[PDB]
């Protein structure tokens, strides 16, 4: 349909991310995201949404990978639907900590690991 | 307390390469078995390792006396060579 | 030094019911794609993440002062409360 | 052919040693065992061996499971296949260390560390 172009994007720049291409991949992440807005799919929304995060932190620009990684905390608020909110805690927390917010670090670290046995 | 907070921040990313390099060489030896529900299970196993083991030492590096928190946090730089 | 020795072996018992638990809910989870290679792969996997991550720490319990050692088993004691 | 029974074997042992019945499962991996070899097939062989070597740990029988164990490797070197050798040094210091043997079971899990990263 166009699932197949938001299934080929999400892919695409989680293969640029590995080969050392992060503003290739926030290309492709960019474009996944508005795909999955268009396409109302939350769940591949906060997958584009993790790696437009991913790459922002690999080019160093944490404060707006927060923005990114946030919006899976929103989406799974909106949706009652908890998958990669673990994952989410854990990078905003990495983002902080790489800001030097080492106290906003710390409780997004403390939502995270009260999170790490459960699943 | 602070001081501990980067340590967690090295652990995650230490764990992560290698669940990421062995997820990897997994997927690869799978071939055409990978479907959505398949590859999702095998991701959430993963993850559901990595996550379970930190728990403990992640649980430890913050808030008990100070002291051991910071002995706790040496113990995981010489096991994992967190400091470089 | 002999110390660390029984530490070593609950560290073991400790990562293996872990895996066993997650390995075990990841099988379940999918359903008939479930054949030798695949399977074989899922369990390489399994253990895979558990040898290396446990490689570090176990590595700092044998043989360096003998007092960082004994700190090394204290704070595996304490993280992943192996003396119950 | 009786490959099936072997398959068999194997896997009914080890549900009974998941549901605390060692005994039972002694009984199947025996069996299985005695098919492997009959069958000449090391493999399973191996997978056999590791079954009674847990069945008999589980019993208390460390000394008698060192011998089962022991068979992961002997059978290993015949045939120069090294699965299942990493946690048979494993299992075996576990042995020794419920029998005592603290300096014993140090050597083999040096050995067994030793192979903790390759794969």
């Amino acid at each position: 349909p166009k699932k197949q172009e938001l299934i080929s994007k999400l892919k695409t720049g989680k293969t640029f991310l590995r080969n050392q291409e992060p503003e290739k991949a926030y290309t492709e992440f960019k474009i996944a995201l508005e795909l999955a807005q268009s396409l109302k799919d939350p769940t591949e929304e906060k997958k584009a949404a993790r790696g437009l995060g991913a790459s922002l932190q690999r080019q160093g620009k944490y404060r707006e990978a927060i923005q990114y990684h946030s919006m899976v905390l929103a989406i799974s608020k909106r949706e009652s639907e908890d998958s990669g909110i673990t994952e989410a805690y854990g990078a905003i927390a990495d983002c902080y900590t790489e800001l030097g917010d080492l106290e906003k670090a710390g409780k997004f670290y403390d939502t995270y690991i009260a999170r790490l046995e459960t699943d | 307390m602070l001081e501990t907070v980067p340590t967690i921040k090295k652990l995650r990313a230490y764990a992560e390469r290698i669940r990421v390099a062995e997820l990897e060489k997994c997927m690869s030896k799978m071939g055409d078995d990978i479907n959505k529900k398949t590859t999702r299970a095998v991701d959430d196993l993963s993850r559901g390792i990595v996550n379970r083991f930190l728990h403990g030492p992640m649980q430890h590096l913050r808030c008990r006396t100070l002291s051991e928190t910071l002995e706790n946090m040496h113990a995981l730089n010489r096991m994992y060579g967190l400091e470089k």
